[PDB]
């Protein structure tokens, strides 16, 4: 199922860029080579000024530096939180779980912070 | 000059890598690669909003969240994805949202 | 002869036009603001209630601000001195002078009043011949469509 | 059944909801605001302050300060004194 | 006037057209009259007898209602048509012993029960307790 | 009386003495959320003290959610240090508690109708707008929400002593209106 | 847009550069790179060189290059 | 300010109108009327006697076309329920609507929950909650000299 969507995306992509390739004056043969390579790659403190009285008041700061874990890209229609829990109302989006690609239209999520 | 969401993905990475390979061969100017990426982003955005009609659910624990430029960066831990047909378990996930 | 109905219908259209004008003004403010308007709040009910009441209360016809050209004396306190005076007052006819009355004198008893207006009943003084009374079997048509 | 008790009129809550969803206009950086103003200047010689606000979508006070820094207002005898996007 | 002229006046009034671009229309179709009513301090409606109007210096008036149909177009190929049935628009003073008076069709004995003279011909209005006659 | 109000919320304001770039803080801060269209400040939250702090570009910050004065200052210092770690010269100047909120139960129902009649000059009881009774204490500038269930909420106090003093004043009054 | 939305950023960017204290002049091409106007029209380059960068009272032509005019301004 | 003043004037005259009733005649929302209502009292240093359930029985019952006996029973039920403290903390309007519903259901003229809510301005859910609290003591609340078209034991349960 997922591969069929990818092929349809390719068909839309090539059609969408046909006018651009004609406009910029580049030969259409470039597009044919582009798809070939594209397919191959995929498959008492009185003085308070100093703040040093407290140390190690933060966790690891490299969580966003790596980004090697699964990443979810989506669009949000409403996100509200009531004193304990974050409720996610996210519409159509894509996900990359353990390499596998997942696509959803409507999703609902509840989380605790 | 667009939303530019799916660029940092396996699909986006492969397209960027392919464009770089052509550039190294002097087959495409850098401007053409940018135009292709912009067209690709428009095509995928329209495709997802149209050809995706499946509903899913998930639960988990939130560890970190951010919001800047109307972009959420939720970081969830121990997330269980529940679907009518399948269930998935993931230790950590980063959610990037826009609107 | 303009009886109560046609006289009242004259007031209602002026007062109804103000009502429709008022809702137009009220709605225009909200529409321009970008928000829909509430119909119940747009209607000013005092326009018809006080307009009809004011004219009957005072006898002036037209809006209160337009009293300069407002006809006076159409509405009078019913005479309850005797039953005859009550009956006569309810059958009283007025002949306004205005510009038209100047051209021809209406005080004189015209031939055509026979059977329609009493030839004897008319106030003495400045109002001789101008205030009239229906004859007993006199009838004033209420009107109907010529379709 | 007229003027029935109601906590809030339907037209009022719908308008309130729309304003909340749209939200207040934010203060964009001067460079971006300046670029938009100059780009729109080509379309027409002169702009009204109210109309210019919609195009730029910036706070009136903030927009006026930016416009004052470069733009000026010329007195026109046909309608009224209006802002001119040309600094000179 | 009550049965025909008032309805004709409302019907003959042009529809109210308003443009923002959402477009709004108001059309008034049907006119209703209730019996002469008086509202107490607490707001409780009650039929108003002509003698009570005379005694308490009230106006013998009947509530007037009009059916209003509102149609709104927002250039989105959708039309919403909402009708407000019996929209209060004012009160018409009522001529006594007329078809819309409470003393309509009442027998002479019934009139005496209401402290009304059967020989009273009607044909006038009670405006702030004063019996007002409209001179032709 | 035997009942001591429990501080439910502490609001304190501090000045970092340095203009801040809200956009930069949101992009770098772990838990900060910024939305200039919605609000002009930056909302950041922390778990261990369980407090929320609003950071303004002018350098002033407001911390809320702390259940004690010590927690509020510690939470405020944590927020100030976090901003400092982001490259700003944040300080801890003129830290002040702006409002204190306390809640307690009298362990008996209260007749609000009688209370307002006897204390009309201080009590505004409007069930349509709010079921609870709003009592505005004078000698302490404290506003108290008295409920038929017996729960009493004190707010507007600047120091803990004000909360305890206000409840002490109101308790005998409430006792007289026991249901 | 065209012929108007590009020249302004050159003036605006140049004003900010002086506030850093860099009195050194700058070339037409050099300023274009930092202003993200490398794709400016060909006839705009000559128009700016011939008219905009000389007629303006805040542009100083030095050794063929252009520098801000703090001398005219009171500092 | 005018809408809040109108509300106060009604209270000061002994014929209160609920905030929703005043809002229905004004473009100002009920929230804003309440905000100006409290400010006006502070500015004028005045006060308004607390509303009761019987302050709305005449208007509500009359607007519902209910007989006088139903109104009398409805007034008695609401006052007795408050006296017995069967509805502690409930808004007087909610109690009045529920009391009207109980009396209405016990007479020939029966009014649905929706009907009473529209005139009373109280959601049928709110009427349901208050009615459930007073339903158990129905025989005690009803006036002694009351004729039941529907016996009290057979009143609606919900």
């Amino acid at each position: 199922t997922v591969p069929k969507l990818y092929r349809s995306v390719i068909e839309d992509v090539i059609n969408d860029v046909r006018d651009i390739f004609l406009d910029d004056g580049v030969d259409e043969q470039v597009l044919m080579e582009l798809k070939t390579l594209w397919e191959n790659k995929l498959m008492g403190q009185v003085e308070e000024e100093p703040l040093n009285s407290e140390d190690d008041v933060s966790d690891e700061e490299g969580q966003e530096l790596f980004d090697t874990e699964n990443v979810v890209v989506c669009q949000y229609d409403k996100i509200h939180r009531s004193k304990n829990k974050w409720k996610f109302h996210l519409k159509d989006g894509i996900m990359n779980l353990n390499g596998r690609d997942y696509i959803f239209s409507k999703a609902i999520g509840d989380a605790e912070w | 000059m667009a939303y530019q969401l799916y660029r940092n993905t396996t699909l986006g990475n492969s397209l960027q890598e392919s464009l770089d390979e052509l550039i190294q061969s002097q087959q495409i100017t850098p401007q053409l690669a940018l135009q292709v990426l912009l067209q690709f982003d428009k095509a995928i955005n329209a495709a997802l909003a149209q050809r995706v009609r499946n509903r899913v659910n998930f639960r988990g624990s939130l560890n970190t969240y951010r919001f800047c430029d109307n972009v959420w960066t939720f970081v969830l831990n121990d997330v269980e994805f529940r679907e009518v047909t399948e269930l998935i378990k993931v230790d950590k996930v980063k959610i990037v949202a826009c609107d | 002869l303009d009886l109560a109905g046609p006289l009242l219908a004259f007031l209602f259209r002026g007062m109804f036009k103000n009502l429709l004008k008022e809702v137009r003004i009220y709605a225009q403010k909200f529409i321009d603001r970008g928000k829909d308007f509430n119909l119940e709040l747009a209607i000013k009910t005092r326009i018809i209630s006080d307009g009809l009441k004011y004219s009957l209360a005072t006898g002036n016809w037209g809006d209160q601000k337009k009293a300069h050209q407002a006809r006076a004396g159409v509405s009078q306190v019913l005479n309850r001195l005797t039953f005859a005076s009550t009956l006569s007052h309810l059958r009283r006819l007025n002949s306004p002078i205005g510009r038209d009355g100047k051209l021809a004198k209406p005080r004189q008893l015209h031939n055509t009043l026979w059977g329609m207006v009493c030839p004897a009943e008319t106030p003495e003084g400045h109002a001789v011949g101008l205030v009239k009374n229906l004859a007993l079997m006199a009838y004033i048509s209420v009107g109907s469509q010529p379709s | 059944t007229n003027y029935k008790p109601v906590a809030n009129h339907q037209y009022n809550i719908e308008y309130e909801r729309k304003k909340k969803e749209d939200g207040k206009r934010a203060r964009a950086d001067k460079q971006h605001v300046l670029d938009m103003l100059f780009s729109a200047f080509e379309k027409h010689q002169y702009y009204n302050l109210k109309d210019l606000v919609d195009i730029t979508k910036q706070p009136v006070v903030y927009l006026k300060e930016i416009l004052k820094e470069i733009g000026v207002q010329n007195v026109k005898g046909i309608h009224k004194n209006t802002w001119e996007l040309k600094p000179e | 006037f009550i049965q025909m002229s008032v309805q004709r006046i409302v019907e003959d009034a042009p529809p109210i057209d308003l443009q923002a671009p959402p477009r709004y229309l108001l059309k008034f179709e049907q006119i209703y009259l209730s019996k002469p009513t008086h509202w107490e301090r607490d707001g409780a409606p009650s039929p108003m007898m002509p003698n009570e109007a005379r005694l308490r210096n009230l106006t013998y008036s009947a509530p007037l209602y009009v059916d209003i149909t509102k149609t709104v177009i927002k250039e989105g190929e959708e039309q919403l048509q909402t009708q407000h049935q019996k929209t209060f628009i004012g009160k018409i003073p009522i001529m006594l012993r007329s078809t819309y008076c409470l003393l309509n069709g009442l027998t002479d004995r019934d009139l005496c029960e209401l402290n009304e003279c059967p020989l009273d011909p009607g044909g006038y209005f009670i405006i702030n307790g004063s019996e007002k006659v409209l001179i032709a | 009386s035997g009942i001591v109000p429990q501080l439910q919320n502490i609001v304190s304001t501090v000045n970092l003495g340095c203009k801040l770039d809200l956009k930069t803080i949101a992009l770098r801060a772990r838990n900060a959320e910024y939305n200039p269209k919605r609000f002009a400040a930056v909302i950041m939250r922390i778990r261990e003290p369980r407090t929320t702090a609003l950071i303004f570009s002018s350098g002033k910050m407001v911390c809320t959610g702390a259940k004690s004065e010590e927690q509020s200052r510690l939470a405020a210092r944590k927020y100030a240090r976090v901003v400092q770690k982001l490259g700003f010269p944040a300080k801890f100047l003129d830290f002040k508690i702006q409002n204190m909120v306390g809640s307690c139960d009298v362990k008996f129902p209260i007749r609000l109708e009688g209370l307002v009649l006897t204390h009309q000059q201080f009590s505004s009881y409007e069930p349509e707008l709010f079921p609870g009774l709003i009592y505005r204490m004078i000698k302490p500038r404290i506003v108290l929400l008295i409920f038929v269930s017996g729960k009493v909420v004190l707010t507007g106090a600047k120091v803990r002593a004000e909360i305890y003093e206000a409840f002490e004043n109101i308790y005998p009054i409430l006792k007289g209106f026991r249901k | 847009g065209y012929k108007f939305g590009v020249l302004a950023k050159i003036v605006n960017y140049m004003k900010t550069r002086h506030q850093r204290g860099d009195t050194h002049p700058l070339t037409l091409d050099e300023i274009l790179d930092e202003t993200q106007h490398l794709d400016i029209g060909l006839k705009q380059k000559q128009w700016l060189m011939t008219e905009a960068l000389v007629n303006n009272p805040k542009i100083e032509v030095i050794d063929g290059k252009y520098a801000f005019k703090p001398k005219y301004n009171v500092r | 300010i005018a809408s809040a003043c109108l509300y106060i004037a009604c209270r000061q005259e002994g014929v209160p109108r609920t905030f929703k009733e005043i809002c229905a005649v004004s473009r100002i929302s009920k929230k804003e009327i309440g905000r100006c209502f409290k400010l006006i009292l502070k500015a004028l240093e005045t006060s308004v006697d607390l509303i009761t359930t019987g302050d709305f029985m005449s208007r509500f019952c009359s607007n519902l076309c209910l007989p006088k006996q139903v109104q009398m029973a409805a007034t008695h039920i609401a006052r007795k329920a408050v006296e017995l403290d069967l509805v502690p903390g409930r808004s007087p309007i909610s109690v009045a609507a529920a009391a009207i519903y109980m009396a209405s259901q016990a007479s020939a003229e029966k009014r649905t929950q929706k009907e009473i809510g529209d005139i009373a301005g109280v959601a049928d859910v709110t009427i349901r909650q208050s009615y459930r609290l007073i339903y158990p003591r129905a025989p005690d609340l009803f006036p002694t000299d009351f004729k039941f078209d529907t016996p009290v034991d057979k009143l609606p349960q919900l």
